[PDB]
């Protein structure tokens, strides 16, 4: 069912695993390996249908005159810095004469 | 103290727990099931006999004839298993049946009967089965897998929130037959009680109550107790029985008997009944909150006035209650509306149903199978009742009637395989009552509720239908003839039940080619447990009901012995000790209590009983003059677990391997492995293959001798005595008067296999293990086979292993192997494979077969018969002919300016196409057998007529030995009876037998014991008076090959698939990977012994594999093989006989934590030494999985290898003399080479075969095809912007005949360029679109 159990394995692979510790953890292993062997279809069929929609974007032209753009940010979830400015901006291009006072 | 052949071999267990039971012969779900399908059983309800007893006597519907029965039969075979490969025809014999006819007085009134006729007739075929528990079907061991299905009867599940306008939460009741059509009962989205007859569209659940014949207040008396109200002295009241509080949505507050009982909010769901029965309540008083919403169940009146108050099916209100307060007639009958208490869904759906009576409730069911067709009155009744009562269309067996009654909590141990028209009421009651907690779901995957369907049951299920669907011409024409002068046979066709029962083992939904990679794989194959087909689902149209685990698997079905990928859990294997009762419910062995302790009084118990008694786990431990050192006995039930005191126990497990199936039961450290690698271990040992110099698992479990006998792969002394001849294919023994049956010669025979094909083109062969004059006991081992070492199993070989990364090759369970492995010709595998040809029925009749292929490859012709066929014993490789199917060509144009060369000036002989059968480009190995067959009136061709004398030689010789071996026993018994008083009888064992008739013995009855044996002798030897011809004309036999074929031809190849890179290897602990270089003996690490290491395998991978048994087998193998290496040195210098005994005994004697002992002081100082040969391979070890030889015991036993007791050693490098920055994991592992074989799969192609359907390449190794550049492979070239490499695949390497035929030759232009013309697969599509009716054409730019 995906949720945790009151039945721990307080041992480790040098201390050993009894019949029950093997058998209970084998249910979680069967579930995970069966989802491994099936939930790929819920991503591969979607990937096949995606390319039909995605194909036409060959780099053909140069600036397209679109003097507008998205106000992107570092990934700042209000209270973390999960992605700095660098990784998200990586060889994209500006759409405004951006300026921020502070140190330089 | 150990047997006579154990003087060559004894295995050392280390285990800890109180087993009193060992391995049963693993094959029963084939064997006992095949018997009960084909048994003359006098009073049972299963198999062929029960199928006939369910249809016959056919006393005809026409009332003038009867086709009676008595019993089945099987007899009259002709093929045997050797011909069932060499020819190929399925090993089968005719089903024939005793049938009768009887007719009565047409003319008189005092005799009652007039005619009686009876006989046999044919009614089909049946495949045949070996002592080894196998079958042989179209050249191959095609074998039925058993099913694990929902038990027939009824089920009760809960669709607790699926979908639609309210995420609808449901509960249900659902019919599941053994054979037949269907019915479900549940609720609609709005929440009426509803039904799906034959699981078709929606019907209101009242319809079937009309069909089964119940009127509205009968439905109340069948499904509802009836609520009662009164009004007394100053207040309203209700009247009761002490269980009538079971569902109430209590907005309200109550006292009864003399305390509070219900309070604001506490819904009284049936859990609550255990407040009331203990308290005898029969009256209550309540708020008006339980005196409205209670529907009055009759009309009521008022004698205060002379008037009414209300009618039936009406509610209560404050004004109606005010008139009831006056009334005089102060009583009310009322309905239950409380949900589940009784379910009001019946009362309300009885007013949401157009049907009215039984005729409407059958006519509307005819519509539900026949919309827009007239409801033919009598067939409207049959169409429904024949869903559950037809001759063809319903059964449960006694097993499914038992499960039906069981899931309804009945007491009737009496009933029918059909339902009844009133059993259904209880199915509906359970649905009406369940739906918030009077009970819950029917415990589906409990292994006594899910059920086994064994091999003979799976065949039986076909005969329960075929006898009631196909017999039409018999069932028809039985009506018409004057059967006083005709017979119980005269219209029975014979074609269909031949193939349809032969090939129920060869092309059926569960009858695959058996997994003949090696013995362990076929032994577990015979006990595979499918979750698929009618009773389960598929790989595709299925969720987790077919793939996951449920705790009643404990002791019964091991969750790791399954294939991998999307195939996970779809097919499993039976645990070693497990079996089933007479219902196909799974069961397990247990130890059992008497007077205060878990005694050795062992039992077997069902999965259901594992949910009803206290079973202690294998942890627990006994005591001195007391009871248990186990103070707090850990216990288990239904697969769950607990802790209890001593004073609380009934049973215990007998072993740990009772939880484990065959492949898993050979993994000696599952105590230290994750399930994801235990799964691999349960399959790598099965993918393993026979090898030229096989060697045993030295580490082990004990199953290394069971699995050598669980399919007869080793011959074993079924009676025993003293060995009397031994030969590379033949073995005989002789016996004594302590066993010797009342007139036999005193003999057994134990002859052995030689070279044939198998289901994965593996080789098959056997060899002796005994010699002339050895005495042997009733269980001693007499021969060896494709995966053994002289009396125990060998699926592979041992190798020294360094668990370190090397110079790149071994990254991901991939494997380095030494040059030393190629030197010894080790992990070379041996195969037997088959190739064939034909000569078609021409207008004359024959077709050609010869060698003429001039100037096309002459050396690949040099090896042939007059008939164009290779010789038995010749080597062949890569392109040699095998069968001469030559074909002349033509070109023909030949005009006076087109005769360019041949037809005037040279090569003025044939232009035969290279079309004869040939060895595939990559195959290499000896021709081993050759055959020719034809329609039988043509006696067989010269190349078969020489092979007649090759096979005749063997029997012509052997029968000339057998006759002597036979009489040397029989006349030795007569000679012994004489020696008992006529002691001079050595004057007679030197004479012609006829001259023993000038004799006498004594004045005592030994004289007449001699006389009667001399009289009996001339009758006895008539056994021999047949034998030779009974093999001959199975070779010179012919068979028809259908209209279109006069003759067929074969050749067989011994393919020596050597050790090579790219081939696949493994060990028992789930390490699996490619051989990734062969390394010189010094291109490898070396030990603190100053000696290199045969194999190297990356440990950096291991922490992602989450398994450590692979390290423990490697370290315990270093002790186990190190014993044998030290023995090889010690046997030279010897030092002292007590020093030979020191090491050889101490190897067995060394232990401290153990149930067993190979106590070699209970064996003599030459039994110690005959054992030393098989100890040079290494010491064989045992360990029940979860009972095992843990780390501390390895660290004790290692003082025989004497290398560092860390298991982690100062390794060096052979190329450089260095020693590494730390000690490193080393030892010796048991290892395997696996039937993935790259050897067979060298498939590249320049050009070749083409599909006429599309001009595109064909695909397949079996087609020499081109391979698929797929849509994802196109996305990479699209993403790269690589348009010419992409266009290459799309035309000039595929369907564009113009493009590919120019591009191939564009090397001769020098200007190697494209020149395409048209993608023919698009040209095809431009006319397929027009063939549908869509117009499509082109423009220009």
């Amino acid at each position: 069912d995906g949720s945790i159990i009151e039945t721990p394995i307080t041992a480790n692979f040098r201390e050993g695993l009894n019949v029950l510790q093997y058998f209970i953890s084998t249910h979680g292993a069967r579930k995970g390996l069966a989802d491994t062997a099936l939930k790929t279809a819920n991503s591969g069929y979607l990937t096949r249908r995606l390319v039909d929609v995605a194909q036409d974007l060959v780099v053909t032209e140069d600036d397209c005159g679109t003097h507008e753009g998205i106000m992107m940010t570092p990934v700042i979830e209000g209270g973390d810095v999960k992605e700095p400015l660098r990784d998200r901006v990586l060889g994209r291009v500006t759409a405004e004469d951006v300026l921020k006072p502070g140190t330089a | 103290v150990y047997s006579y052949t154990e003087k060559k071999r004894i295995r050392k267990d280390f285990g800890k727990r109180p087993q009193v039971l060992d391995v049963p012969y693993l094959l029963s779900i084939q064997l006992d099931s095949f018997q009960k399908f084909i048994e003359q059983d006098p009073e049972g309800q299963y198999g062929l006999e029960a199928a006939f007893r369910s249809v016959f006597p056919i006393q005809s519907y026409s009332g003038n004839s009867e086709l009676q029965y008595v019993s089945y039969r099987l007899g009259e075979p002709v093929f045997d298993v050797q011909e069932c490969q060499i020819r190929g025809v399925t090993y089968s014999a005719p089903l024939r049946v005793k049938l009768r006819l009887v007719i009565y007085e047409r003319e008189a009134p005092e005799g009652t009967v007039k005619d009686i006729k009876e006989q046999e007739v044919y009614m089909g075929e049946i495949p045949l089965m070996t002592d080894n528990g196998t079958f042989v079907i179209n050249g191959t061991e095609r074998v039925i897998v058993s099913q694990l299905h929902r038990s027939p009867g009824v089920f009760f599940d809960s669709d607790k929130g699926k979908t639609h306008s309210s995420g609808k939460v449901l509960y249900n009741a659902r019919i599941i037959p053994y054979r037949g059509s269907w019915l479900d009962f549940e609720f609609d989205p709005k929440d009426n009680l509803f039904v799906r007859i034959d699981r078709r569209r929606k019907l209101p659940a009242t319809i079937i109550l009309r069909a089964l014949n119940y009127t509205t207040e009968q439905i109340l008396d069948l499904f509802f107790e009836k609520v009662i109200f009164e009004i007394r002295d100053n207040k309203l009241q209700m009247e009761l029985v002490p269980e009538r509080l079971r569902g109430e949505t209590a907005s309200f507050d109550i006292e009864a008997n003399g305390k509070v009982y219900v309070e604001k909010g506490r819904r009284i769901t049936a859990r609550h009944i255990r407040q009331l029965e203990k308290d005898d309540v029969k009256l209550i008083e309540v708020p008006v909150e339980y005196i409205a919403g209670k529907v009055v169940a009759k009309d009521y009146i008022d004698e205060s006035t002379g008037e009414l108050i209300c009618a039936a099916n009406m509610e209560l209100s404050l004004d109606l209650l005010a008139k009831l307060s006056q009334s005089g007639h102060k009583r009310i009958e009322t309905l239950f509306t409380n949900d589940l208490d009784h379910g009001p869904y019946i009362s309300e759906t009885l007013r949401v149903d157009p049907t009215n009576d039984r005729l409407s409730a059958l006519v509307e069911i005819y519509r539900m199978m026949r919309p827009g067709e007239p409801p033919t009155r009598e067939a409207a009744e049959s169409l429904f009742e024949n869903l559950f009562f037809s001759e063809d269309r319903y059964d449960l067996s006694a097993v499914g009637r038992m499960k039906f009654n069981r899931s309804l909590l009945r007491e009737e141990i009496e009933g029918s395989g059909i339902l009844s028209k009133d059993d259904i009421i209880d199915v509906m009651k359970k649905l009406i009552d369940i739906r918030n907690g009077k009970g819950e779901v029917d415990d589906i995957d409990h292994l006594g509720n899910r059920r086994i369907r064994s091999v003979g049951e799976m065949a039986e299920n076909q005969f329960r239908v075929g006898l009631v669907r196909v017999e039409r011409a018999v069932k028809e024409r039985l009506s018409l003839g004057d059967l006083d002068t005709l017979m119980p046979q005269d219209m029975i066709n014979a074609k269909p039940i031949s193939a349809a029962v032969k090939e129920f083992f060869g092309s059926s939904q569960l009858s695959q080619f058996m997994d003949q990679n090696n013995p362990l794989s076929e032994i577990t194959h015979k006990r595979r447990i499918s979750a698929l087909g009618p009773g389960g689902l598929t790989r595709e149209r299925a969720g987790f009901e077919v793939r996951d685990v449920h705790p009643t698997h404990y002791g019964r079905v091991c969750p790791i012995e399954t294939p991998e990928g999307p195939n996970i859990g779809l097919i499993n294997s039976l645990s070693v000790y497990a079996q089933t009762n007479e219902y196909g419910f799974l069961e397990t062995p247990y130890r059992k209590v008497t007077d205060g302790v878990v005694t050795d009084e062992i039992h077997y118990l069902s999965a259901i009983e594992e949910g009803n008694y206290v079973i202690a786990q294998a942890n627990s431990n006994l005591d001195e003059e007391g009871h248990f050192v186990e103070d707090l006995v850990t216990c288990r039930s239904k697969g769950e677990s607990s802790l209890f005191s001593r004073d609380q126990v009934d049973y215990m497990d007998v072993s740990t391997q009772q939880v484990v199936s065959v492949g898993a039961s050979l993994i000696p450290f599952l105590e230290h492995d994750d399930a994801n690698r235990a799964l691999m271990g349960a399959n790598m040992q099965r993918q393993a293959v026979p090898t030229l110099r096989a060697d045993k698992p030295l580490v082990g479990t004990g199953m290394e001798r069971a699995v050598a006998v669980d399919s007869g792969v080793t011959a074993v002394a079924k009676r025993g005595g003293v060995v009397q001849y031994v030969d590379a294919s033949r073995i005989v023994i002789k016996v004594n008067e302590d066993e010797m049956y009342p007139g036999e010669a005193g003999i057994d025979i134990y002859n052995l296999t030689k070279y044939t094909r198998s289901n994965q083109n593996t080789c098959i062969n056997q060899m002796p293990c005994v010699s002339l004059g050895e005495p042997v006991e009733r269980g001693d081992v007499l021969a060896d086979g494709p995966s053994t070492d002289l009396g125990e199993l060998a699926l592979g070989q041992n190798m020294r292993v360094a668990f370190m990364p090397w110079n790149g090759y071994n990254f991901e369970d991939s494997i380095l192997v030494s040059e030393r492995v190629v030197q010894e010709d080790r992990f070379t595998t041996i195969h037997i494979q088959e190739l064939a040809c034909v000569s078609r029925d021409t207008k004359l009749g024959p077709e050609e077969i010869t060698a003429d292929i001039p100037n096309v490859g002459e050396a690949a012709l040099s090896k042939l018969d007059e008939s164009g066929i290779v010789y038995i014993g010749a080597e062949v490789t890569g392109g040699d002919i095998l069968v001469g199917k030559v074909t002349p060509k033509g070109e023909t144009q030949l005009t006076p300016e087109e005769k360019l060369l041949r037809a005037i000036f040279g090569e003025k002989a044939s232009d035969v196409k290279d079309s004869s059968l040939r060895v595939p480009n990559g195959v290499s190995g000896t021709v081993i057998d050759v055959q020719v067959f034809t329609r039988d009136g043509v006696e067989k061709d010269k190349r078969a007529l020489e092979i007649e004398e090759m096979q005749l030689k063997q029997a012509k010789k052997d029968l000339s030995e057998e006759l002597q071996i036979l009489e040397a026993g029989l006349f030795s018994r007569i000679r012994a009876v004489l020696v008992a008083g006529g002691v001079e009888a050595e004057k007679l064992d030197k004479l012609p037998r006829d001259r023993w008739l000038e004799l006498g013995l004594t004045d005592e009855e030994k004289q007449n014991q001699l006389e009667q044996l001399a009289e009996q002798y001339d009758e006895l030897k008539h056994e021999f008076e047949k034998k030779l011809e009974a093999k001959r004309r199975k070779i010179t036999q012919g068979d028809d090959l259908a209209p279109g074929v006069l003759k067929i031809v074969k050749v067989y190849l011994a393919v020596k698939r050597r050790i090579q890179p790219g081939d696949k290897m493994a060990g028992r602990h789930g390490n699996k990977g490619v051989i990734s270089k062969i390394n010189p003996i010094e291109d490898m690490p070396y030990d603190e012994n100053g000696t290199p290491v045969d194999i190297v395998l990356n440990p950096l991978g291991v922490p992602s594999r989450m398994n450590i048994g692979q390290i423990l087998e490697t370290h315990l193998g270093m002790a186990a093989k190190g014993i044998g290496d030290k023995i090889n040195a010690m046997l030279k210098q010897q030092q002292e006989v007590a020093k030979l005994r020191e090491f050889i005994q101490r190897a067995y004697d060394l232990g401290a934590d153990v149930r067993q002992k190979v106590d070699l002081s209970t064996f003599s100082d030459e039994e110690v030494m005959r054992l030393a040969e098989n100890l040079r391979k290494g010491m064989p070890i045992a360990t029940p999985v979860f009972d095992g030889a843990k780390e501390a015991e390895i660290k004790e036993l290692l003082k025989l290898g004497d290398l560092p007791t860390s298991g982690q050693i100062r390794l060096y490098d052979g190329r450089t003399g260095e020693q590494f920055e730390r000690p490193v994991t080393v030892g010796y592992m048991y290892m395997l080479k696996l039937n993935h074989l790259v050897d067979d799969k060298m498939h590249a192609r320049s050009t070749g075969s083409y599909s006429l359907v599309t001009q595109q390449p064909l695909g397949g190794k079996a087609q020499f095809g081109g391979q698929r550049f797929g849509e994802m492979e196109v996305w990479a070239l699209e993403a790269y912007g690589a348009a010419y490499t992409l266009q290459e695949m799309l035309t000039v390497k595929s369907d564009d005949v113009n493009g590919r035929t120019k591009m191939y030759k564009n090397i001769v232009d020098g200007n190697h360029q494209m020149e395409p013309g048209m993608p023919e697969s698009f040209n095809v599509l431009l006319k397929e679109i027009r063939s549908l009716g869509i117009n499509i054409e082109l423009e220009d730019e």
